[PDB]
């Protein structure tokens, strides 16, 4: 656990809680990544976001 | 290392060597056996606690001036300051 420093393991930690706040605010913010579903039956207004 | 308790240090100067200088530490000492309010240094000595954490030498070697410092041992608790504490 020493070949980086406890200020860096620490911002490691609040990196994967930082970006995936970012991913998961970009992800229902974007409208390409609410994708439809039921591609068997294409017709409703059911788009859905998988993150 | 004298052998009384008792010594008559000199300085002898002509009006030419006036600017020489010395600066000594003479400190009182008794037989090995120590007690309590002596500490033991080893080759004759029984120099006071006081004398222990006084800065100086009062002995040979530094013993009397050892485990005499301690402030604190962390890893990221020992930079919450102006280091990347506050980042
Ligand atoms: C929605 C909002 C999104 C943003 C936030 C989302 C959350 C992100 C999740 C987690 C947060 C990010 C990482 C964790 C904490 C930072 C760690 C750190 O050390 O600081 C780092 C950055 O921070 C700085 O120190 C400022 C540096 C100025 C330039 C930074 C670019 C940002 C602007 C963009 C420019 C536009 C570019 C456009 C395209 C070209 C670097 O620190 P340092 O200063 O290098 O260290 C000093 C070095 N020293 C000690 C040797 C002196
Ligand atoms: C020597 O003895 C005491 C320890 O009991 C020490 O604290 C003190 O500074 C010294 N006193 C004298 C009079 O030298």
């Amino acid at each position: 656990l020493n070949p980086l420093s406890p200020d860096i393991w620490m911002y490691v930690l609040l990196a994967c809680l930082g970006v995936s706040c970012v991913l998961f605010v970009i992800a229902r913010f974007s409208p390409y990544e609410w994708y439809n579903p039921h591609p068997c039956n294409p017709d409703s207004d059911v788009v859905e976001n998988n993150f | 290392m004298l052998k009384t308790g008792v010594g008559v240090i000199r300085m002898w100067a002509d009006e030419g060597s006036r600017l020489s200088r010395f600066r000594m530490l003479f400190t009182s000492f008794v037989e090995p056996p120590c007690t309590s309010s002596t500490f033991f240094c080893h080759s004759n000595m029984c120099i006071n606690n006081s004398l222990v954490c006084n800065g100086v030498q009062n002995c040979a070697y530094p013993w009397d001036e050892n485990h005499c410092k301690e402030k604190k041992k962390a890893g990221l608790f020992e930079q919450i300051t102006k280091t990347h504490g506050t980042i």
